[PDB]
């Protein structure tokens, strides 16, 4: 029926709305993962960097 | 404003004896043959034509 077609496309629509929005927090959240991983390589980059400086000082120190 | 609360009460309880759909809503009645240009006007007169 019209009125059946209405409501099956008004239950989906807030169902896609749901899932819309769902969704653009997972992408927020993978964002934001993808963010604190890049941070952490920093951090791991930063100390291999400092580490290879303090292996060359040594040795030169040696 | 007695007898708007009247008519709200006599509206909410008519409310009480419905049957819904599942977010739809059907219902039967009784109105007469002779009565049923005014029930069709009125019915025309509705937000779909039902």
């Amino acid at each position: 029926s019209k009125l059946e077609a209405i409501l099956s496309q008004e239950v989906e629509a807030e169902i896609q709305a749901l899932l819309q929005e769902a969704e653009a927090k997972a992408e927020a959240v993978k964002r934001e993962a993808e963010e604190k991983a890049k941070a952490l390589l920093q951090a791991r980059e930063r100390a291999l960097e400092a580490q290879y400086r303090a292996a060359l000082r040594r040795a030169e120190s040696a | 404003l007695w007898t708007r609360a009247q008519d709200e009460v006599a509206r909410l309880k008519a409310l009480e004896e419905l049957a819904s759909g599942r977010f739809g809503f059907a219902l039967l009645g009784y109105v007469p043959v002779k009565a049923k240009p005014k029930v069709e006007e009125a019915l025309a007169r509705h937000k779909e034509s039902v």
